[PDB]
């Protein structure tokens, strides 16, 4: 019988009913490596840690592609007024720091 | 002094509070519930039991014919058989051959056991809720008397005056119609005293166990006596009440939620746990001492020795204090993080004392007040070794009770870094836009 | 009886009277009966006066 924190009462034959409650022992360890914190909350909350892990891997995935959509849009605007004219002198700050493509010619 | 608060609807867990009258020392207050009975109002509709079909003596005419009259009896039956030629002891009973008549009437009446076991049909309505409360305050011992759970009627216990507030929910385990057979209660529907399908539950309904009028359908039907034997046979369907005692499910005292044990004599529903109960109490003015006649503590330092997750009293901590004089003053933690086992401490001049507490958090961040002076407490707790215990939890589990310090750090890392990685992306497009405007002119 | 289940035998015929189409009642939740008349009054509920 699955006993949760609310409790469970069972009767057997002509014996009086007995109530038992479940504690929060678990198996995992919360203060440790990332392969142990996930295990500990998988036993204590099996219904929530598979949604929150899927939510946090979806917020990160959406935020990763939106940022590189804006970063590469910044990147080709560094080059498009400078690679159209090869005689224009590229400053040494814009070669590596502000945008990736280094100077030439 | 009037002190109003809200207590939960838990039986075994006491409610501890600290009243604060200005100019006076605080007084400890402990309220505990001992019962919780919900008593609905019932009116009995009818009873039912097993029948008993009695047969009177039939008349035997030697050669003739009679027809019976319709008698005011439940399920009365008549059927006249012609030409029986019956035999008894000492030769044939009658002389006129091939033309005889047997009456053979029958009807249905109640049985002798209907005064012992019978199912009673009830309709319930919302009634009164009554509870018993254990009360102590200050140096006065525990005093107990029953109360009424409604926000109007007061109860005088000891020298105080308590008004228990109305329940926050109107949940009741009873259906609109119930059947009370013997010891246990069932949720069932009635055929409403005018119908009955002769074999299920309402084949014999009487409004009162001592009533005169009775309704019964049992498909009673007489048969023809054979071979010249003076007897009246009949066939009918068996008892529905006898059939009901086999094919009945689980009673209401084994099905009902929230652990409501069901008693019978007023048909209450004892010891449910749903909602919360507001309180209002009147502590007498003789239980308040002046503020100048009490110790005033200072230099409080709290260190938690051992803490654990277990449900019952899991935590020991030490508090170092410095008091002006020796005396007694209570302790209380007003937050919901931890509850306190003790109620008061005996003080000295610059000593120490210990208290016991129970909590559900990994890192307790609660504070306690002793001698109208507060002190915070922090520490770490371990999971308990035991798996199943036979007592309810003293504490309340919150939403952030299970989140540790390491798990909080991964939340801030996985939110702050991804938010700044868009903010840097958003501020990157605000740099070349200003640069492009400078390049235009 | 005014309910759609219980039959009544009037002589030989059998009449079933259906339920009323309106659930209207003139009484309140709390009434006071003095003498031979009723009043739709509220109560102190045995604790106040």
């Amino acid at each position: 019988f699955t006993v949760t924190g609310e409790g469970l009462e069972y009767t057997w034959g002509n014996h009086p009913p007995k109530r038992v409650w479940a504690q929060e022992s678990g198996e995992g360890n919360p203060h440790g490596w990332p392969h142990e914190v996930v295990v500990y909350y998988y036993n204590r909350y099996p219904l929530t840690t598979i949604i929150g892990l899927c939510t946090c891997v979806a917020i990160i995935m959406v935020s990763c592609v939106t940022s590189v959509w804006l970063l590469c849009r910044t990147r080709n605007l560094c080059i498009t007024p400078y690679k159209l004219a090869p005689n224009a002198q590229v400053p040494i700050l814009l070669a590596l720091l502000c945008c990736i493509k280094p100077t030439r010619a | 002094y009037e002190h109003t608060a809200v207590m939960p609807n838990k039986v075994g867990i006491p409610y501890k509070a600290l009243v604060e009258r200005p100019g006076y020392a605080p007084v400890h207050l402990q309220i505990q519930l001992v019962n919780t009975r919900i008593i609905p109002s019932t009116n009995l509709e009818y009873i039912t039991c097993k029948y008993k079909t009695k047969v009177p003596s039939p008349v035997v005419k030697c050669c003739g014919a009679t027809q019976c009259t319709s008698k005011p009896h439940p399920d009365y039956q008549c059927q006249v058989f012609s030409g029986v030629y019956p035999f008894m002891w000492g030769g044939a009973y009658c002389f006129c051959d091939t033309e005889n008549t047997q009456m053979s009437e029958a009807y249905v009446e109640r049985s002798e056991e209907c005064s012992i076991d019978h199912a009673k049909a009830y309709k319930v309505h919302t009634g009164t809720v009554q509870a018993m409360v254990n009360i102590t305050y200050g140096s006065v011992s525990w005093r107990s008397a029953d109360v009424y759970v409604n926000g109007e009627t007061p109860a005088k216990i000891g020298d105080a005056k308590l008004i228990i507030g109305p329940l926050s929910s109107a949940w009741s385990p009873f259906d609109n119609k119930v059947v009370v057979y013997g010891h246990e209660v069932y949720n069932y529907d009635f055929p409403e005293y005018g119908t009955g399908k002769a074999g299920s539950f309402g084949d014999l309904q009487s409004r009162t166990s001592t009533s005169n009028d009775l309704y019964a359908n049992t498909n009673l039907k007489l048969q023809r006596p054979q071979a010249g034997i003076v007897h009246t046979p009949f066939t009918q369907v068996p008892s529905g009440f006898e059939r009901w005692k086999k094919d009945k499910g689980a009673p209401l005292n084994d099905v009902a939620p929230f652990g409501c044990s069901i008693a019978l004599e007023p048909l209450r529903a004892e010891n449910c746990a749903v909602g919360s109960i507001p309180i209002s109490i009147d502590i007498p003015d003789a239980a308040f001492t002046r503020i100048s006649e009490t110790p005033t503590v200072s230099d409080l330092e709290c260190k938690i020795t051992e803490c654990t997750y277990a449900f019952d009293f899991g935590g020991i901590a030490t508090v170092a204090y410095k008091s002006s004089k020796a005396g007694n003053c209570p302790i209380h933690s007003p937050s919901g993080v931890a509850v306190i086992k003790e109620n008061d401490v005996t003080l000295a001049e610059s000593g120490s004392f210990t208290f016991h507490f129970s909590t559900a958090n990994i890192h307790p961040a609660f504070k306690l007040q002793v001698c109208t002076s507060a002190v915070t407490c922090k520490g770490d707790c371990k999971p308990p070794k035991d798996h199943i215990v036979d007592y309810p939890a003293q504490h309340t589990e919150s939403f952030t009770s299970a989140i540790s310090a390491t798990a909080w750090s991964w939340i801030k890392v996985l939110v702050g870094g991804t938010s700044a990685f868009i903010v840097l992306g958003l501020i990157a497009t605000a740099v070349v836009a200003l640069v492009l405007f400078f390049h235009r002119h």
